[PDB]
């Protein structure tokens, strides 16, 4: 728009097209003009969220579809009941009106489990408007970061948040951190010259997001709000539209398979009813019958109550999730694609190790301080650590007492905050400790000295000289050593150290490390006595010939946790990549540290350079490893991509642009492989939303990150996504599990309507008794295999397959469906003949016999004994058989929902009493059962009545025949991996 | 879906499951039929009371209503053949494998005496009406503005209505009371009793020649061109006439229009 000439004019020029002054700043006036012209200098949130319409969404999916064209078809199929003259029956009504009811409670269920997700991270929100530094009319003042406007004149601090896009005029050393933009996890150098012609590069520009680190500035603004750098990567990140997840694709499917059975049952019971002499509507209208008894009135609410208990558990570990549907998404994941600061590290430098007694000592580069410390003992080493905690200016705020020193907030530079931090760990009370030693003479970083210098009062009288203590460069502070501390002794800096030190300094900064000189001398008491006055300007102190300390470096070290999170995802079958900004050297250090790429592994460069080979004789398919720059892989072709893509197994990508992220994962997903992302900058927001599950750090991630993920790790503990997969893992085992129990029940209540239809039998089953089972007595059962324990170690098997290992699948639901659903038919058919022949019908009685059954005129009907049964009577007949039927379900339920406790393995071997609340719910299946029975008034309230305790008995033989036919299925396949058992009888 | 080969073997399977749980269907079948009683129901729980049914059956909706005029032999000409077409079995010629009782009392057969181990049946013949038998009057009363209606109760096996009395019959109208007198009916037999020697039933198999006794309401009373509500409550102490869920329990209502 207007940026990208911006730096490249001169101040005159810019004066001009802001009508401002490089040196006083807009007219109060016309400053407040502008922010009308061009709104506040802030970022539209998403301004399309009515609170009515996102419930509305919530009422669409794959079970949801179903369930509406299943309501649908009973209204017009009520319509055209109600037209042929039927009295009075609302069965339709009941069954329609109920179907959208769960569909509706569903809905509510999911909208306020959002509602409350959405708000849990609104109350982690630092909450209070940025402040920015402001000169108009020549006067320089403070007011919020939203009111500034195109071409003002603004002012930058240590510690100050860069309130806008900026033009940079004059800077004293100012180094910004630009780590939510970029990758760059080394502080960036602003200066007042065009360093590049890419905005993104060039050092005279300050970015809408950033932190000044350290230095001061002054620039103008060239753009504000969504205008910015920043404001562009969320325009951007807005228009990419993120894909449906896994779990949702996977209903969608079996839903084509139970439309695709219902249609075929439907038509094929249909075309057999014109056969039989039925008229065209009504047989038209048991068609419509058949489908509606395919769709599982309950299924869509036991779903999600599986997946609100995961969530559950997810958010106990402070990893929250917005919708349901992502809780399932780890478990699934195939790749992971994470971006390298804040995310991987910690994005706060941090001292890594030290050179003392010529030794370099490991620091504890963790937060929590978990690791490992160095060697705290030497003389040379509490020499050395007090040079550290007395030459650094930095201080922490007040009252941060409580919280971690990592995490504390320290009014300091880059470096200084770093080293703070350290004395206060290894010491304790760091500022407390150097405010023994009274300061009496200073000099602060300057270019024309070239270090920091500060002499100070000793602690007791007993020694009344003085201490001189300096830090800088590792090379310019040496310049000025005479010797160095080793060992208890100090000895004379002969050439053996000198080349010796250097050493050390080039071997920690190949790591890509900050490293730091550090150096003493004790002024004698004689020469300078207490009280004298050091002059700077003629330095009557020595600047020279001082006692070399030791060496400190720093690096921005990864997290805690991660190191270890990575590894254990790599185990599990995951291919994880890395996509950060930041340059590639830095990228593949932490590669390294963290296991991503793994010990002995080199990329195509590093052969060249071990082979001493060109790097075009190096052989590719040789390299495990490789990274590819953003230069390198804009001039590659996505036939390239893939080449190199799944070549190099540990891969590596620095130095991308947000879009290059995106497109990565798009070429991940177009390979056919799920993708995950976690990230804290807004440089990962676009490629956060196109991936199939996003996660951003709850505290580090930024805005537009965190609103544009799917799930957010409180507390930024990054090992909090390997427990992610296996509760996702978990619950994917565990829906085929549960989802297959609620299946086979559909099949006992269609079959008895569908030989109801060709045999004319009385009705054995009501329409309202299904909706009991579907809705009431089975939901809580079905729930419980959720709380299943994993059957495998689940942790350890590759990631499943998105096109052969499914939720269901033809060997599923053909099993489910048409092998216990036909031995369940049985017994509702064996309790139905009985029910009749016990209370007076035979069997060869009841063929044919419905049209006089349901005849309101025949009174005096004729049973197989001659008995003559009114209307009523015979309608409690039928209502009796209803409720035996009924009952026939249940018991084989209590059976069907042990037999799919394990998938695989016999209920023997794991117990059958794991899972303590299956059988509560098991006993509660049992406890309504015999209050619908049994409870007064029921009879005409539903079509429920108390059958004695002869009929409960007959299907429990069938129900351990069920128990025993899987368990020699399951055992049969765990003993033996038939090749013909395993494909088949294996679901 | 499967391969060519499997898909057979496959196919196989599912036969051969089905026929397994279809045999041990037809085992079950075969044994609930050898459980149960031939000549007694096991439990007939919703049995406890008897139902009345009424001819001429004739419903429009909500129920029997029934109206003729007189004058137009066409709105009660299929009234008097399908009570003809009722009594064809209720003839002397049809009725002949029925005895002739006279017992006045419980007709407990303790054994099976009769052609083919079966038993011993009460008759009732046409003529028992005296003058709703179809003679003199083949219309039934209905050409008279009188008609008979015919009521009869279901069949329960070893089922006793009580030792009192005999079970009598007793039509009137839903309360009118005020304009208009009471319905008078002359009941056939007299005092529209059920000879209690038709008790009790034992079953289509222990008696193949039984009839149900009846008694006609050959209602006199009832005024032309006025739609009145009649009904025709069974009098005894094993029997409950009033039951919510079942209008037809011990009693029959019925719509009727007599137009002139
Ligand atoms: C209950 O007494 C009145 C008859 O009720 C009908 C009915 C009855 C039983 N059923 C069973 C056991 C199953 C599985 N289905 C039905 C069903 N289905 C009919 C329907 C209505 C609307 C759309 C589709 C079908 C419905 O009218
Ligand atoms: C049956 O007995 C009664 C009473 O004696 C008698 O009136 C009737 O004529 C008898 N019928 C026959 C067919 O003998
Ligand atoms: C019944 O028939 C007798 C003999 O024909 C007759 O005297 C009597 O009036 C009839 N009863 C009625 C109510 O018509
Ligand atoms: C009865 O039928 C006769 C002849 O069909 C007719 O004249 C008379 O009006 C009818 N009665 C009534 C009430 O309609
Ligand atoms: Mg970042
Ligand atoms: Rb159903
Ligand atoms: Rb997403």
């Amino acid at each position: 728009e207007m940026e990208i000439n911006d730096h490249q004019l001169s101040v005159a020029e810019l004066e001009q097209k802001y009508q401002t002054s490089a040196t006083k700043g807009l007219s109060a006036s016309l400053a407040a003009e502008l922010l009308l012209r061009d709104g506040p200098n802030a970022l539209r949130p998403p301004r399309g969220t009515p609170e009515y319409v996102k419930f509305a969404r919530q009422l669409a999916g794959g079970l949801q579809c179903l369930m509406w064209v299943a309501a649908a078809i009973c209204l017009i199929a009520f319509a055209i009941q109600a037209s042929e003259g039927d009295l009075t029956t609302d069965d339709n009504l009941y069954l329609a009106l109920a179907l959208i009811a769960v569909v509706v409670v569903t809905g509510c269920f999911g909208y306020y489990q959002e509602f409350k997700s959405t708000n849990i991270i609104a109350s982690f929100k630092n909450l209070v408007p940025q402040q920015a530094t402001v000169i108009r009319d020549g006067d320089k003042f403070q007011i919020n970061a939203d009111q500034l406007v195109v071409g003002d004149l603004v002012e930058m601090k240590g510690g100050d948040r860069v309130p806008a896009d900026i033009r940079i005029l004059q800077a004293q050393g100012c180094k910004v951190d630009n780590s939510s933009l970029t990758g760059e996890s080394e502080p960036q150098t602003r200066s007042p010259e065009c360093t590049h012609e890419s905005p993104l590069e060039t050092r005279n520009i300050a970015f809408f997001s950033t932190m000044c680190l350290e230095g001061t500035a002054q620039g103008l603004v060239v753009n504000t709000g969504d205008r910015t750098i920043i404001g562009r990567i969320a325009s951007l990140a807005s228009g990419v539209e993120n894909e449906k997840t896994p779990i949702a694709i996977e209903i969608e499917h079996f839903v084509d398979i139970i439309a695709g059975l219902a249609i075929l049952f439907g038509a094929t019971f249909f075309i057999v009813a014109m056969c039989i002499g039925y008229t065209f509507l009504r047989a038209m209208v048991f068609f419509m019958a058949i489908v509606v008894a395919y769709v599982p009135e309950g299924l869509l609410a036991t779903v999600t109550v599986c997946l609100s208990l995961t969530a559950k558990r997810l958010a106990s570990k402070n990893c929250v999730v917005k919708n349901l549907e992502a809780v399932e998404t780890l478990g699934s994941t195939s790749v992971i694609c994470s971006d390298k600061t804040g995310t991987l590290t910690q994005n706060r430098m941090t001292v890594s190790h030290l050179w003392f007694d010529n030794h370099i000592h490991s620091a504890d580069t963790t937060e929590d301080q978990s690791g490992q410390t160095f060697d705290q003992s030497s003389e040379t080493w509490r020499a050395l650590c007090r040079v550290l905690t007395l030459c650094n200016r930095a201080a922490f705020k007040s009252g941060q007492d409580a919280v971690p020193v990592p995490k504390r907030i320290v009014i300091g530079d880059a470096s200084e905050t770093a080293l703070l931090k350290f004395s206060e760990l290894t010491l304790g009370n760091a500022m407390g400790y150097r405010e023994r030693f009274p300061k009496v003479c200073e000099i602060p970083f300057n270019s024309t000295n070239k270090f920091q210098l500060s002499i100070h009062t000793l602690e007791d009288p007993r020694d009344p000289r003085h201490v001189l203590v300096m830090k800088g460069a590792p090379e310019r502070v040496l310049e000025r050593c005479s010797s160095i501390l080793i060992k208890g002794q100090e000895l004379p800096l002969d050439e053996q150290w000198r080349e010796a030190f250097q050493t050390a300094y080039l071997s920690l900064g190949g790591l890509g490390e900050r490293v730091l000189g550090f150096c003493q001398l004790y002024l004698s008491e004689k020469d300078y006595p207490p009280g004298y006055a050091f002059d700077v300007e003629a330095m009557n102190f020595p600047t020279s010939g001082l006692c070399f300390a030791g060496l400190v470096s720093m690096i921005d070290p990864p997290r805690a946790t991660v190191p270890d999170a990575v590894l254990k995802c790599r185990t599990a079958g995951i291919r994880v990549i890395m996509v950060t900004g930041d340059h590639p050297i830095t990228a593949k250090a932490i590669a390294a540290s963290v296991g991503i790429i793994s010990e002995g592994s080199e990329t195509v460069e590093d052969i060249a350079a071990r082979l001493r080979v060109p790097v075009d004789q190096v052989n590719r398919k040789d390299a495990r490893a490789c990274v590819i720059n953003g230069m390198q892989l804009k001039d590659m072709d996505p036939s390239e991509l893939v080449e190199a893509l799944r070549t190099h197994p540990e891969m590596v990508f620095a130095r991308t642009s947000p879009q290059q992220k995106l497109v990565i994962v798009e070429s991940c997903q177009r390979l056919g492989a799920i993708v995950a992302v976690t990230g804290d900058g807004v440089n990962d927001s676009p490629a956060l939303k196109k991936a199939d599950i996003g996660v951003a750090m709850g505290i580090a991630g930024s805005d537009a990150a965190k609103n544009a993920a799917d799930m957010i790790l409180l507390d930024d503990n990054f090992a909090s996504i390997v427990t992610g997969v296996e509760q996702g893992r978990l619950i994917f085992d565990n829906l085929k599990k549960s989802i297959a129990y609620t299946l086979t029940k559909n099949i006992p209540e269609l079959t008895p309507y569908l030989i109801y239809i060709t045999v004319s039998v009385p009705l054995p089953l009501g329409c309202i008794t299904i909706l009991f089972i579907e809705l009431c007595t089975d939901i809580f059962p079905s729930v419980s295999l959720a709380y299943e324990k994993a059957e495998s170690d689940i942790m350890h098997l590759r990631p499943r397959n998105p096109k052969r290992d499914r939720l269901v699948n033809e060997p599923l639901a053909a099993y489910s469906y048409f092998q216990i659903g036909a031995i369940q038919s049985f017994a509702g058919f064996t309790d139905y003949f009985t029910a009749m022949a016990q209370e007076g019908w035979f069997p060869l009685l009841c063929v044919g016999l419905r049209p006089q059954w349901e005849n309101h005129h025949l009174q005096d009907l004729q049973d197989s004994y001659g008995q003559e049964w009114t209307f009523g009577q015979r309608l409690y007949q039928q209502y009796t058989c209803y409720t035996v039927f009924f009952i026939s379900i249940e018991m084989c339920q209590i059976a069907d929902v042990l037999i799919r406790k394990t998938r695989r393995l016999s209920a023997f071997q794991q117990g059958f009493f794991r899972n303590r609340i299956l059988v509560i719910a098991i006993v509660f299946q049992v406890c309504i059962g015999c209050f619908l029975c049994y409870c007064p008034g029921m009879p005409n309230i539903f079509n429920f009545m108390p059958i004695r305790f002869q009929w409960w008995l007959v299907p429990m033989p069938f129900s351990l025949l069920i128990f025993v036919y899987d368990e020699i299925r399951k055992l049969g396949v765990r003993c033996c991996p038939g090749s013909w058992w395993d494909q088949e009888l294996y679901y | 879906g499967r391969t060519l080969s499997r898909w057979v073997w496959i196919s196989l399977y599912y036969v051969a499951f089905y026929v397994v749980m279809s045999g041990i269907f037809a085992l079950c079948i075969y044994v609930l039929m050898r459980t149960i009683d031939p000549y007694t129901p096991d439990y007939q729980d919703q049995l406890k009371s008897p139902g009345v049914t009424l001819r001429p059956d004739v419903y429009g909706e909500k129920g029997l209503d029934i109206s003729y005029n007189v004058s137009d032999s066409t709105t009660w000409a299929g009234l008097a053949h399908t009570l003809h077409r009722f009594l064809a079995g209720y003839s002397p010629a049809a009725q002949e494998g029925s005895i002739n009782c006279t017992s006045e009392k419980y007709f407990f057969q303790e054994s099976f005496l009769a052609p083919n181990h079966t038993k011993f049946s009460c008759k009732f013949t046409a003529d028992m009406l005296q003058n709703c038998s179809g003679r003199p009057d083949p219309t039934f009363g209905f050409a008279e503005g009188k008609p008979c209606f015919i009521i009869k109760m279901n069949r329960i096996v070893k089922f006793l209505p009580g030792n009192s009395t005999a079970p009598r019959v007793d039509c009137a109208f839903l309360d009118q009371p005020r304009d208009g007198p009471p319905l008078q009916v002359e009941y056939f037999p007299a005092n529209g009793t059920y000879s209690l020697h038709y008790f009790p039933y034992y079953g289509k198999k222990a008696q193949p020649h039984y009839s149900n006794p009846l008694v006609a309401a050959k209602l006199l009373n009832v005024p032309r061109n006025r739609d009145v509500v009649i009904v025709c409550k069974i009098l005894a102490e094993h029997v409950s006439f009033d039951n919510p869920h079942d209008p037809y329990e011990g009693k029959v209502e019925f719509k009727l229009k007599i137009q002139k």
